């Protein structure tokens, strides 16, 4: 295996497969935004969300995190931790 | 960029260990190899003649290989 | 049996439900668009008894869907090759040499690497410098004699490294 | 064999009037140097033994066991530094002149033409072990280890003084060549019963066998490495030895009279490797392994076929040389961190990347790979009870699957999978460890090449 | 109100390294390390490993196998020469033989 | 120093008049150390 | 729809379907939360024992050392000879013992009587 990946990387197809979804909207997105308390869709969604990053990147996060990430930056953020994307 | 440190726990002791051993067994391991060749290449072995009629021989002259 | 808290939550416990019988769900079922149409039936599921004011009554259609899961789960679930149990599961475990060694080495060797040693020795100072007062300060300041969580506090004093940073910092990369 | 006896004695002074810091090379040196002087007796053909007095002579039995012992002194004597290295010169020098002493000892009691002369060399290769394993045991129950060894191979072996004396004014001298050409058999008496069962019994403690065999485990977690290594190897098979040679009187009562002992040994064999399988104590898995080993031997030397005695010499020098180097590896693990037990220590692949090589090599020896002298030794075993028995092979192929199990759950404990991340005080492996396990090595693998050698008087 | 005991705190873990990075297995005397190392692979090795292989690969036919080779086809051309089978039994004549009768 | 010695109280077992004590030998007083006894 | 899960001593009963975890006092409350109050006091010392720069060697968990001692030393006390333990110990001493050495009794004199009569297949059963 030989992929590149970087923060820009991550934080775009992050920001893109949420993007995409479907009871939220692209005009109101900015990188920094909760889940619960200013897009306002529940949390049953939220797990869905987590879901769909798992079951993109390809690897579990535990529900031990899941409880608190409830915001695309620190979602960004602790996958870049998880895979460590530096050089 | 591309390229990282990788670790690697210390393989001097494991070199200088393998390189002592090869060259403390094959200082005299090729020099008795070249005896022994030399030897068996320059000198003979033996043929199986009979006991002569009236002659002994000793406890060697009963064995095929020299250094034997 | 988890670091921050002593019981999960209720919410929590129903909410754990519903990612392993989703997750079932998608092992179970092949092709996706199948998946996405039982997926939406599931949240339709939970979504026609979520708004019930009582307690006990959400307690025993818990513990019932416990049992209506438990009979339907599946044999061998699609785990992620990282995960526990699953395909590669620290698979590159042979090569995670920690950090507290590679200062055993000849010095012939540490000539060959002249700039990440010089820079390893600055990192630790870093350490031994901020060790002893600031650290332990405020590890045997801030808490009670019982301690009764493991969430460690931040520094956010004046200065420096936050408390018992450097085994959690200096892991290996997880993929060498 | 005095051309043997006296440079042992000579060693001796040598280590006192050695200078500091000099005492160890001399040491060294001049034990090598007798190990090559000692290959060089290796000349006994055909119809007799070799006679070097009538008060030594050499079975070809003796002579593997001989070579075996004056290369086991060189290995220990660089072997037991490191532990001891910073304790006094005088204790030191005790230290060596003791285990150079105990040399002498084994070197007697290998080439005892009388059997009296047998028991005299072999209860004084008893005496220094108690005195080496108290003074550096480094336990706390070193003390109940030594007591143990000291009364129960003292009230074993003691009646067999008795025994051995009534056959020396039953039937005059003590010559193995004029107790042999002269035995005549002895009939179900009483008597000579009791007389077999001393004898027996006392070479049944000293092996071990199953009832009588935790004399031996607490006398190898409890004991310095130089003491352990000796005492399995050089103590055990000169058990086997002694019982080898003692067994050529008694022919007809041993089919009455040795049923329940070939049982004993047998099932204990088994119940021995199943203890050892699931216990701490990394040191005392080697022990318990030594008791299985020799509980085989005991079945092949209480079975009275030529396959027998040769698969039991095999067997005895193969197990020697495994159990001994084993014994090493677990004290260099116990050297690298202060534990002794097996949990702990893990990881050990990714660091000390050359020590995996030996301890793969050692659990492989001890696995009875095929081509090496341990399986040969088995393998006869095997085809000699199955032609005691057509039933008892069950015992010996379970043994066999019991045995690679916990061998090889050994190597996969220790040195499989996962640094424990708190140890950080190992260092890398230095080079006398390695030049201790070449040594062990390399002679089975070059005897696994030609084992002419080590098949005994049957051959 | 008590200790019992008023020896040193021990130990201090003797790092054998750290003082001679060039080391040989024991301690820290620079000379008789190498002479140590020197000595068990030469006169460890280098005569004793080799020349024993040497030694015991070939010597005098142990416990008289070839002879016994060299000495079995003599004997089997001669009793195939002869008529008679070869290994005849009973290897004690019975000519010399007095049974007590009965 | 990482070697075991014995303690006072390994030590400790090894007072009195007797060894072993029982239900019948705990008069056993040790003997006084001069050998003299006091008038 | 369900099998009610019947546990065995091997297929533990899992962490789901207790279902005593769903009546709940409030002295199990307590009790989680002093267990994780043990948990966390033991995890502060463990880890200020462990990130020190000026330790060098293993860290000595005491609970391993007192499993080690009471797995190995401290079995033989306590201990009495009861009617359990001494039937215990003499079934599985001397039972199987008995019974492997009644076995090859039996065809020990089976087969020394048959070739006491002969007829083996020892026409040639040279290497024996
Ligand atoms: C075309 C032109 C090229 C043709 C080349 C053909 C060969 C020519 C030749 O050398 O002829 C002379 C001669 C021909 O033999 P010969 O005169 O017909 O018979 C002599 C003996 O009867 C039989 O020899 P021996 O009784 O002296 O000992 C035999 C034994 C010898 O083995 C031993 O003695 C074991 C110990 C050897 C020393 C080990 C030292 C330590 C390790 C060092 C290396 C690492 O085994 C071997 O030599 C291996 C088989 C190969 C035989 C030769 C082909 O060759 C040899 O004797 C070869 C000796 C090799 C020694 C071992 C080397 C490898 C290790
Ligand atoms: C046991 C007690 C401790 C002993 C410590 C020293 C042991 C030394 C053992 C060395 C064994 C060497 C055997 C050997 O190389 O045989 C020649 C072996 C086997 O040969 P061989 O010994 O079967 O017979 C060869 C005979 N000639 C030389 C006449 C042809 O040779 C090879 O492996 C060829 C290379
Ligand atoms: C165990 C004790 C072994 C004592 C030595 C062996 C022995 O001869 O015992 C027989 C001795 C007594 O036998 P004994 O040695 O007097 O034999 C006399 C033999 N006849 C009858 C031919 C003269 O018994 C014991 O030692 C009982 C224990």
């Amino acid at each position: 295996d030989a992929p590149p990946l970087t923060l820009e990387g991550i934080k775009d197809r992050v920001l893109y497969v949420l993007k995409l979804y479907d009871k939220i909207d692209p005009e109101k997105l900015s990188v920094n935004s909760h889940f619960m308390k200013d897009l306002g869709l529940d949390s049953l969604d939220q797990v869905e969300i987590i879901m769909a990053m798992e079951d993109e990147f390809g690897f579990e996060i535990p529900d031990i995190d899941a409880e608190k990430l409830m915001c695309p930056q620190e979602i960004v953020d602790y996958i870049a931790d998880k895979k460590d994307v530096y050089e | 960029g591309k390229r990282l440190f990788i670790i690697k726990p210390s393989g001097f002791y494991d070199k200088r260990f393998l390189k002592l051993l090869r060259f403390y067994i094959l200082l005299t391991g090729i020099p008795v190899v070249i005896g022994i060749t030399l030897i068996n290449v320059f000198i003979g072995e033996a043929e199986l003649a009979e006991i002569p009629e009236g002659y002994v021989p000793e406890h060697w002259e009963y064995f095929k290989h020299p250094i034997s | 049996f988890l670091p921050s808290a002593a019981y999960l939550t209720h919410q929590q416990k129903v909410l754990q439900l519903y990612k392993r019988a989703l997750r079932h769900l998608e092992s179970r079922c092949v092709h996706r668009d199948k998946y996405r149409y039982f997926a939406c039936l599931l949240r339709a599921r939970f979504d026609e008894h979520k708004n019930e004011k009582d307690m006990v009554k959400a307690t025993q259609l818990l513990r019932e869907a416990e049992k209506e899961f438990w009979h339907g789960q599946h044999p061998q679930p699609y785990i992620f090759p990282e995960s526990p149990g699953g395909t590669s599961y620290e698979r590159y475990e042979c090569y995670k040499v920690p950090e507290w060694c590679l200062d055993d080495w000849h010095p012939s060797e540490k000539a060959m690497y002249p700039d990440y040693f010089a820079k390893r020795e600055q990192w630790k100072k870093l350490r031994r410098e901020s060790w002893e007062r600031e650290v332990k300060q405020l590890q045997e300041e801030t808490p009670v004699g019982g301690p009764r969580t493991e969430a460690l506090p931040p520094a956010r004093k004046q200065g420096d490294l936050p408390p018992l940073w450097w085994h959690i910092v200096t892991r290996p990369r997880e993929r060498p | 064999m005095l051309k043997y006896i006296i440079p042992t004695m000579m060693l001796m002074p040598l280590t006192w009037l050695s200078k500091n810091s000099m005492i160890w090379i001399n040491t060294t040196l001049h034990s090598l140097l007798i190990s090559l002087t000692s290959l060089l007796l290796l000349n006994q053909f055909g119809d007799n033994s070799l006679n070097f007095s009538l008060t030594f002579f050499s079975d070809s039995l003796s002579t593997p066991l001989l070579i075996l012992t004056m290369w086991l002194l060189p290995l220990m004597l660089m072997a037991s530094q490191h532990h001891l290295s910073k304790e006094n010169l005088a204790r030191k020098k005790l230290f060596i002149s003791m285990l150079i002493l105990l040399q002498l000892f084994l070197i007697m009691t290998f080439t005892a033409t009388e059997l009296i002369f047998f028991y005299i060399m072999f209860e004084a290769t008893l005496v220094p072990t108690l005195i080496i394993i108290t003074r550096w045991g480094n336990q706390t129950e070193r003390l109940n280890a030594g007591l143990y060894f000291l009364f129960y191979t003292l009230a074993g072996s003691l009646p067999l003084l008795v025994a051995l004396i009534y056959i020396q004014n039953t039937m005059g001298s003590l010559n193995f060549l004029i107790l042999q050409y002269w035995v005549q058999p002895m009939p179900n008496s009483w008597s000579n019963t009791f007389m077999w069962l001393a004898c027996m019994m006392a070479f049944m403690v000293k092996m071990p066998l199953y009832g009588l065999h935790l004399w031996l485990p607490k006398a190898h977690v409890e004991a310095p490495i130089a003491g352990s290594m000796v005492l399995a190897a050089i103590l055990l098979k000169l058990g086997g030895y002694g019982m080898m040679r003692i067994t050529l009187l008694l022919n007809p009562i041993t089919d009455f009279m040795a049923y329940p002992f070939i049982m004993l040994s047998l099932w204990g064999m088994i119940m021995t490797s199943s203890i050892c399988l699931r216990q701490t104590d990394l040191k005392s898995l080697i022990a318990y392994s030594s008791v299985s080993h020799m509980a085989l031997v005991i079945v092949a030397i209480l079975i009275q076929t030529p396959w027998s005695y040769m698969g039991a010499t095999a067997l005895m020098i193969a197990h020697g040389l495994t159990s001994s180097m084993l014994f090493c590896l677990a004290n260099s693990n116990y050297e690298r961190v202060h534990s002794r037990t097996m949990i702990l220590a893990r990881g050990l692949q990714t660091l000390l990347p050359l020590m995996a090589a030996w301890w793969l090599l050692a659990s492989l020896t001890n696995l009875a790979l095929p081509p090496s002298i341990n399986l040969i030794g088995e393998l006869f075993v095997v085809m000699s009870t199955f032609s005691w028995s057509n039933i008892t092979i069950i015992l010996m192929g379970l043994n066999m699957v019991i045995t690679a199990l916990y061998s090889l759950y050994m190597l996969i404990t220790t040195q499989r999978g996962k640094h424990t991340h708190h140890i950080n005080n190992i260092l890398p492996s230095f080079t006398r460890e390695n030049a201790l396990m070449s040594l062990h090595m390399l002679p089975l693998l070059l005897l696994s090449l030609n084992p002419k050698i080590i098949l005994g008087p049957l051959y | 109100p008590t200790l019992r005991w008023q020896e040193d705190p021990e130990p201090e873990d003797e790092n054998l390294y750290e003082k001679n990075p060039d080391s040989h297995g024991y301690d820290k005397d620079p000379a008789v390390d190498v002479w140590n190392m020197r000595v068990v692979f030469f006169f460890g090795f280098s005569i004793v490993l080799v020349l024993g292989s040497t030694f015991v690969a070939y010597l005098p036919d142990y416990r008289m196998q070839e002879w016994a080779r060299r000495e079995a086809e003599r004997l089997v051309k001669y009793r195939e020469a002869h008529g008679l089978p070869l290994m005849e039994s009973n290897c004690f004549d019975p000519s010399k033989i007095q049974l007590p009768e009965d | 120093a990482r070697q075991w010695q014995p303690d006072v109280e390994w030590a400790e077992q090894y007072g009195g008049a007797v060894m072993y004590p029982t239900k019948e030998t705990a008069h056993w007083k040790p003997p006084p150390w001069n050998d003299v006894d006091p008038p | 729809s369900f099998p009610k899960y019947e546990p065995s001593r091997l297929a533990s009963l899992p962490t789901t379907l207790d279902p005593a975890e769903y009546d709940i006092s409030s002295e199990t409350r307590k009790a989680q939360a002093e267990r994780l109050a043990i948990r966390s006091r033991l995890k502060r010392e463990y880890q200020l024992q462990y990130n020190d720069p000026s330790r060098r060697g293993v860290v000595e968990d005491p609970a391993l050392i007192r499993w080690t001692c009471a797995r190995s030393a401290n079995v033989y006390p306590n201990f009495r000879p009861n009617t359990k333990t001494s039937l215990l110990g003499a079934l599985f001493g001397i039972g199987p013992l008995i019974f492997w050495y009644y076995v090859f009794k039996t065809d020990r004199d089976r087969k020394e009587k048959l070739i006491q009569e002969g007829k083996l297949d020892r026409t040639f059963n040279i290497s024996y």
